[PDB]
RNA sequence: UUCACAUCGACGGGAAGGUUUGGCACCUCGAUGUCGGCUCUUCGCCACCUGGGGCUGUAGUAUGUUCCAAGGGUUGGGCUG
RNA sequence: GCUCAGUGAUAAAGGAGGUAGGGGUGCAGAGACAGCCAGGAGGUUUGCCUAGAAGCAGCCACCCUUGAAAGAGUGCGUAA
């Protein structure tokens, strides 16, 4: 839920100056990536599969072991799947700058924080 | 242990109880042990 | 093994199985009985395997009737046989039930060995069926 | 279970075999052989009438009757004696030996009643003590 | 709200010291301190009477089962640092025996090698080389734990009833060679 | 404490009871000629006896029901029982062997009157094929 | 396996 | 031996697979061609061995059957298109 | 309103204290389910069979009595 908040604004979508053939988009700083939350079982069910290219080349992860391993991966895996494929996909791509602790070195860039609209986006314990 | 798709108490002392998704009969004597699967 | 004693053509059109059994719908023999859930085609052995089952797990409990009866023919040809040059050969016979029909009749138990009978009998069945009791 | 009708006709015969009586004692039992319980039932029903009942059951025969006094003897299991016809310490003696024979095979007295008077576990004593028919009369 | 179990409060008896913290409990008692975290839906209730009644924010199935496991854990949290919990195991067989020695508790139970267990803080385990072994503990989860451990180790067989046993236990003893 | 059956005015044989009671500590001879003088203050029949023995090796027995079955089979004056009661009857006895037999057997039974003895002992008769009027 | 698939048009 | 369910499981039923023998004729006809070996892989698991287990009509050794498991292994000859 | 299976992509007989509902039928306030205490007897070791069969290898019968209740016995067990 958090991913297609922060894909929207990387894309422009919520601009009204926005192009499809263009970036109107931001900056996206993730911070604390490793507290993100997922419902049911799927911090033990999800699976990250990567293939080397070799046949019996395949990999398999779950999520945790992931999380613990490389945690920042786990969420610039989620993004990327939402934003557009192709040459401004990728160049869109390195605009979603991804932190594992609760600092980022961007403090000159001043950012501000992020709108969430959704109403499901935070989970209550 | 006994697995197979039927699983049923094949005597009184018999217990269908379910176990991490799965039906098993545990019972007092080891024999009477299944497994749904 | 039930079947029919002659008929003039051998061979015969599969038909088509519609509707519901309104006839065979009653149990007008015994007491407790096996009736038919769904439309299907049952061969003499298997009802010659049910007729079994049901009579020797009822043993001490008297009378079974069986309310069904294979009539029709059914044709096959043979393995490595090209299509063409006419209908096969009638193999077995087939009774066509459809829902409601009653099947097995049953007689002279307690209720209990007559639902534990009348379950292995449904056992060797095709077809989905149900317990019931006379009225 | 038992019926409501069973068991008013239960608590019906127990008050009748209250109204004809002089004396109740109350016995407890736990724990114990059917041999010895049908060894007293060989002594019992010549002399007596030995009825077993629950709490309730014995209360709500009892109130009516005026035995009342004798409520606290209800608490926990409940067996009890009625006196039909032979005297109250040809009744009462046995029972007082019988459970010095029991020490071991858990019986106590609670209480008797006579006289619509309540006697306590000890003070059955002098109930134990009186003659028989043949001395007083 | 209708199990049986969360019905029954808990009496804290005196030498028993309650410290609450919102959803977390902490007590401290004769024999040390024990803590645990409460989950959203339970909320038990220390009284004035000095007894602990869990009721339950919400009743999904979920509060119901959670619940009842909450009042008989905190049963044992307290019951288990005001006295504690003693579990005994026996050992049967030829040459079967146990030693306890400083921090280990020495096994021969007829393998190669003497099988050494390191024992937890928590524990106190007193042994009789009558073949005999009792763990002691406030915690009913570590002790229990432990001498399963214990137990793994050499199973007790069907024939003849060889191996570590709990004190009371049926084994099912087949006739072998009849 | 062991159950054993023993002929009426007969004791001490070697297979049936001596080496059996005897492994247990039991004084035969005792036990025999005591068993053969309590059977012969009563009506003399086979004898099924519970005897019980103490610690001391001293012994006290209880005489059971000389055997309802083997009584009616005298009071019919037959040997061998129906193979099917019910079915086929081998007998029949008159009341007053009713209450003769449930006599003998009244120091023997739990039974509280003479009618629930005689309806015991037809009860048995009944069981083993035997008819009762 | 006694279940056809659905082909082309069917599917 | 007792005991349906250690192991077998008759009379019948419900499936999966797509490796056998087939049915079809959608496919290519111009030079889109079948079975064995050599060399060289690779993958599946319905597991022959090797790792861990449950049940046994498992005393022990060795089995039997079954569960998870495809990481590795799976010889050399006489004989055949 | 439902689902907790990532079901939500496909297949059956069969299995099931999954779960949310609906409908009949049992009992109970002289206390129903579960637990716990006790009792579970007499004929009789039923007859037959068998070296033995005593509730409990097998066959037939399966009544009666004392009773709050207790089957000629549901399973284990003994050569019995
Ligand atoms: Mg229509
Ligand atoms: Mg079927
Ligand atoms: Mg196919
Ligand atoms: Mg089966
Ligand atoms: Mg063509
Ligand atoms: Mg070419
Ligand atoms: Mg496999
Ligand atoms: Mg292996
Ligand atoms: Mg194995
Ligand atoms: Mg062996
Ligand atoms: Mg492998
Ligand atoms: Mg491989
Ligand atoms: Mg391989
Ligand atoms: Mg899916
Ligand atoms: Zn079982």
């Amino acid at each position: 839920r958090m991913a297609s908040t922060i894909a929207i604004h990387i894309r422009g979508k919520n601009l009204a100056s926005y192009t499809p053939s263009v970036d109107m988009g931001a900056f996206v700083i993730v911070v604390n990536a490793d507290k993100v939350a997922v419902s049911g079982k799927k911090r033990t069910q999800k699976l990250y599969r990567r293939h080397s290219g070799r046949p019996g080349g395949l990999k398999e992860e779950t999520f945790d072991q992931l999380q613990k391993r490389i945690p920042e991966r786990i969420i610039e895996h989620a993004v990327r799947g939402m934003l557009p494929k192709g040459r401004l996909g990728r160049y869109l791509f390195n605009h979603l700058k991804v932190y594992k602790g609760a600092e980022h070195p961007h403090q000159a860039q001043q950012p501000i924080d992020l709108p969430l609209r959704d109403k499901r986006i935070r989970v209550e314990k | 242990m006994k697995i197979r798709a039927s699983v049923r108490p094949i005597c009184e002392k018999c217990r269908l109880i379910r176990r991490r998704g799965r039906i098993i009969v545990i019972c007092s004597n080891p024999k009477h042990k299944q497994r749904q699967g | 093994m039930l079947s029919p004693k002659r008929t003039r053509f051998r061979k015969q059109h599969r038909g088509r199985m519609k509707g519901i059994s309104y006839r065979g719908n009653r149990i007008c023999f015994g007491r407790y009985a096996l009736q038919a859930l769904e439309p299907a085609w049952i061969t003499s052995r298997q009802i010659e395997a049910g007729r079994r089952a049901m009579t020797r797990n009822a043993r001490r409990g008297g009378k079974i009737w069986v309310r069904i009866f294979p009539d029709k023919p059914v044709t096959v040809r043979p393995a490595e046989t090209r299509m063409g040059s006419g209908k096969g050969s009638p193999e077995y016979w087939v009774a066509v039930v459809k829902p409601g029909r009653i099947l097995y009749e049953i007689s002279g138990v307690a209720e209990n060995i007559a639902r534990r009978a009348v379950a292995i009998a449904a056992s060797k069945m095709p077809i989905r069926t149900q317990f019931i009791i006379s009225g | 279970a038992i019926s409501r009708t069973k068991k008013e006709e239960t608590v019906e015969t127990v008050q009748k075999h209250l109204e004809n009586c002089y004396l109740l004692a109350a016995i407890n039992y736990k724990g114990f052989t059917v041999k010895q319980f049908q060894d007293l039932r060989k002594a019992l029903p010549e002399n007596t009438t030995l009825i077993v009942a629950k709490n309730t059951l014995v209360e709500k025969a009892v109130q009516d009757t005026q035995w009342a006094a004798i409520k606290p003897c209800m608490k926990g299991m409940n067996a009890w004696l009625f006196v039909h016809s032979e005297e109250i310490p040809i009744a009462i003696k046995p029972y007082r030996t019988f459970q010095k024979e029991r020490k071991l095979e858990d019986n106590d007295f609670t209480g008797a009643c006579f006289e619509g008077k309540f006697y306590g576990p000890g003070e059955v004593k002098r109930l134990e003590t009186m003659p028989s028919k043949a001395e007083i009369f | 709200k209708e199990s049986r179990i969360g019905k029954q409060p808990i009496t804290v008896p005196a030498n028993v010291a309650i410290a609450m913290e919102g959803q977390d409990l902490k007590v401290k008692g004769p024999l040390g301190e024990l803590s645990i975290t409460y989950p959203r839906e339970v909320l038990v209730e220390k009284q004035e009477s000095g007894f602990l009644r869990v009721r339950k924010a919400v009743e999904t199935r979920r509060a119901n089962q959670m619940h009842g496991l909450f009042r008989t854990l905190t049963d044992n949290m307290v019951v288990g640092v005001s006295k504690g919990f003693e579990k005994k195991l026996q050992l049967v067989g030829v040459g079967y025996r146990a030693t306890v020695e400083g921090k280990d508790l020495i096994l021969s139970l007829g393998f190669s090698h003497p099988v050494r267990m390191a024992i937890p803080d928590e524990l106190q385990v007193k042994v009789e080389e009558n073949t005999k072994v009792t763990v002691s503990g406030r915690d009913k989860s570590v002790v229990g734990q432990f001498a399963a451990t214990i137990r793994s180790w050499r199973p007790p067989e069907p024939y003849k009833g060889k191996g570590v046993r709990y004190v009371d236990e049926v084994v099912r003893r087949k006739e072998g060679k009849a | 404490v062991i159950k054993l059956a023993l002929e009426a005015g007969k004791a001490t044989p070697a297979p049936p009871v001596g080496p059996a009671l005897g492994s247990k500590g039991v004084n035969i001879m005792a036990f025999c000629k005591d068993y053969n003088a309590r059977t012969a203050d009563k009506p003399g029949f086979v004898i099924p006896v519970e005897i019980t023995v103490f610690d001391d090796k001293s012994f006290t027995f209880i005489l059971k029901t000389p055997p309802a079955s083997v009584l009616l089979l005298k009071a019919s004056g037959a040997e061998k029982g129906s193979k099917d009661p019910q079915m086929e009857k081998v007998g029949k006895i008159t009341i007053d062997q009713l209450r003769g037999i449930a006599t003998e057997k009244l120091p023997d039974l739990n039974c509280t009157t003479i009618e629930s003895a005689m309806r015991i002992i037809a009860g048995t008769a009944a069981n083993m094929g035997i008819d009762i009027d | 396996s006694s279940r056809p698939q659905k082909k082309g048009t069917a599917h």
